[PDB]
C-alpha cells in the first residue's frame, strides 16, 4: 500500500497563499495519520477546512488544528475526544516535521503543529506522524506573520484541504 | 519556552 498524501490552501486574510502537501506516516502511526487524514477531507462532518494557525513562532513552529475553538483551547479528534499517544518512533529531526500538539501524555485531538525547524526537546512527547512534501516554501511565507509570542499579524487560514493520494 | 501545547501555553 501507499502512505496518504494530504494538502492545505492556505490564505492570509483571505487572500490564497499557496499550497502545501503532506505525506502521513500510516506505516508508522496508522491511527494518528488516519485522524489527520479524515480530518483533513472532513469525512466525519468536522475538520480542518475553515480553520486557523492560531499560533505561528518563527524559527519554530505553526500550530493549527483547534477548529472548534481556534484559540488552543478546543478541537477533537476522530475517535472521541482525545487519544493515546500511539508510539514515538520518529523524532523532530528538522523543517517539515507534522507533529501532534497536546497537553500531556495521552491527550492527542485535533491541534498538531509543522516545525520549521529541529525541536529535538520535544522528542518523547509530542508523536510526529508526517512530513511536508512540497510547499515548504509556503510555510516559510506563514512564519512571517507570526511573532515571539506566537500572535500572528494576519488571519491564517486552511481556505480548503483534501486528499491527493 | 518553545512548547506546543493545547490550553495552558507555557513559557
Amino acid at each position: 500500500m501507499v502512505n496518504p498524501t494530504v494538502f492545505f490552501d492556505i490564505a492570509v486574510d483571505g487572500e490564497p497563499l499557496g499550497r502545501v502537501s503532506f505525506e502521513l506516516f500510516a506505516d508508522k502511526v496508522p491511527k494518528t495519520a488516519e485522524n489527520f487524514r479524515a480530518l483533513s477531507t472532513g469525512e466525519k462532518g468536522f475538520g480542518y477546512k475553515g480553520s486557523c494557525f492560531h499560533r505561528i513562532i518563527p524559527g519554530f513552529m505553526c500550530q493549527g488544528g483547534d477548529f472548534t475553538r481556534h484559540n488552543g483551547t478546543g478541537g477533537k479528534s476522530i475517535y472521541g475526544e482525545k487519544f493515546e499517544d500511539e508510539n514515538f518512533i520518529l523524532k523532530h529531526t528538522g523543517p517539515g516535521i507534522l507533529s501532534m500538539a497536546n497537553a500531556g501524555p495521552n491527550t492527542n485531538g485535533s491541534q498538531f503543529f509543522i516545525c520549521t525547524a529541529k525541536t529535538e526537546w520535544l522528542d518523547g512527547k509530542h508523536v510526529v506522524f508526517g512530513k511536508v512534501k512540497e510547499g515548504m516554501n509556503i510555510v516559510e511565507a506563514m512564519e512571517r506573520f507570526g511573532s515571539r509570542n506566537g500572535k500572528t499579524s494576519k488571519k491564517i487560514t486552511i481556505a480548503d484541504c483534501g486528499q491527493l493520494e | 519556552x518553545l512548547l506546543v501545547t493545547a490550553g495552558l501555553v507555557l513559557a
